[PDB]
């Protein structure tokens, strides 16, 4: 229930693009997923505007929702990968990884 | 852990690196890294592509030889980790 | 139904606080929601975390779900408000205000 | 649009700022800046508590005087948008 950071491990196979990325095959990449509700303690790693949006909810949930767990800290990974030219290729890939979630 | 890993780079004039040289991992607890090795095997002829440190990867946790298990790839790839553990690697299907 | 930055002004009267901040009387907070998906645009200011979550679903949405709409840009506000001693005080604080929302 | 205000800190000792000058909003397009003034009036006699710049306030837009509109405050503050617009301000409820 919480909100809390789970596993999840793409697989670039199944993701189709085997024949592209030449390594990794498939990553640890993770995902939020959780409720975050009054009173929003520590470890749900909040934003002020998060605290105020779900007091107000609290007051009119009618009007703004509650806060969404989400990413609030994400690592890159490495690929490999080929060019349309066929030569092999290395990058890094900013935010694949979710380090930890929290309300937003 | 992994400071460093042997580094190489077939594309270094266009690239502008080095050709090879020791790289810096930069790792320091939070997250992980490894070194890794690319290569080409034209018929038990071998010419490395890359080599360098890698973002963690939960693939190449607990890996201390670099053992490609891939089927007749068109290209070898295999991480390990360990300080220039990619100095050397083998291939070795499952 | 996108993802949109939507109005919401809150009310510290409201909010219960009115006898301890001294101003301002309520503030343009504003709010994230909307639906995000595939095929997941510009103006989405989502991250590849995100686009990879959005495809993962995709094809199971039995696994992971849809990333959620949720600021990516804050603003902070400035308050005056009174102290325990009734000293008069100013301090701003960051993160209350939704410069632009996007996907997670 | 506002660059700086009239600064001014009763509580200057303690916070270690000087007690008056100009202070910059560090107002540059994106977010909006204002002036704004708080103090106290024990009875027509007057005593500033602090004067500044503010940040963006949806309740001091358009606002080009300090005019203050709540029934005998605690505390009076008003904020206006125009340079030095805290220079001055007034009092007259709504
Ligand atoms: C706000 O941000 C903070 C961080 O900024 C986030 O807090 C973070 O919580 C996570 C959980 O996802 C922490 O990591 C995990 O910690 C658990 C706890 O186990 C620990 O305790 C024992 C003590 O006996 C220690 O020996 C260990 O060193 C360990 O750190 C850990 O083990 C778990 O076991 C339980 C079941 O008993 C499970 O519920 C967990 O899923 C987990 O398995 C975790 O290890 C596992 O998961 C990791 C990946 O997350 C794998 O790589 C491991 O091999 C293993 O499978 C895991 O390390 C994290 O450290 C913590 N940050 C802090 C406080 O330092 C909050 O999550 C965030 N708020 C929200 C809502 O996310
Ligand atoms: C990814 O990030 C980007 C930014 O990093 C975000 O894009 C941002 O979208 C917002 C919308 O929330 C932009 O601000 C708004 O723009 C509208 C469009 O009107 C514009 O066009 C006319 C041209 O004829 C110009 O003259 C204007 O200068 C103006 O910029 C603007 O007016 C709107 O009118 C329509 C109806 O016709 C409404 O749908 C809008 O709500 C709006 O009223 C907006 O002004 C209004 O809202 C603001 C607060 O948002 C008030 O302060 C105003 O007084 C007024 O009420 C508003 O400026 C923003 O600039 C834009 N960033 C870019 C591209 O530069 C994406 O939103 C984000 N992705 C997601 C999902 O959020
Ligand atoms: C290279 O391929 C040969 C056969 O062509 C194989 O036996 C050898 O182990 C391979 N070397 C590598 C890349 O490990
Ligand atoms: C101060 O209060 C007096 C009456 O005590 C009022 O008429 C005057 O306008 C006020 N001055 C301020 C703060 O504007
Ligand atoms: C070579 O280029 C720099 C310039 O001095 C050198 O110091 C470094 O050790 C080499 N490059 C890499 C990527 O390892
Ligand atoms: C006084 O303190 C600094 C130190 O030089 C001075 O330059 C500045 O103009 C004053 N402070 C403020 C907050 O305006």
């Amino acid at each position: 229930q919480a909100c809390k950071k789970h596993e999840l491990y793409v697989s670039f196979r199944d993701l189709g693009w085997q024949d592209w990325i030449i390594a990794p095959e498939g990553y640890a990449a993770y995902y939020c997923e959780g409720e975050c509700a009054f009173p929003l303690n520590s470890y749900m790693n909040a934003t002020n505007h998060a605290i105020v949006q779900t007091l107000v909810h609290f007051i009119n949930p009618e009007t703004v929702p509650k806060p969404c767990c989400a990413p609030t800290q994400l690592n890159a990974i490495s690929v490999l990968y080929f060019d349309d030219s066929s030569n092999v290729i290395l990058k890094k890939y900013r935010n694949m990884v979710v380090r930890a979630c929290g309300c937003h | 852990e992994t400071q460093e890993c042997l580094f190489f780079n077939a594309n270094w004039e266009r690239d502008r690196t080095n050709q090879t040289g020791v790289e810096p991992c930069y790792g320091d607890k939070d997250k992980r890294r490894h070194c890794f090795a690319t290569w080409k095997n034209i018929s038990g002829s071998i010419e490395i592509v890359k080599q360098g440190c890698w973002l963690d990867d939960i693939n190449c946790y607990d890996r201390t030889d670099c053992i490609e298990k891939k089927d007749s790839p068109e290209v070898y790839f295999c991480c390990c980790e360990g300080n220039m553990c990619n100095e050397k690697f083998s291939y070795f299907p499952e």
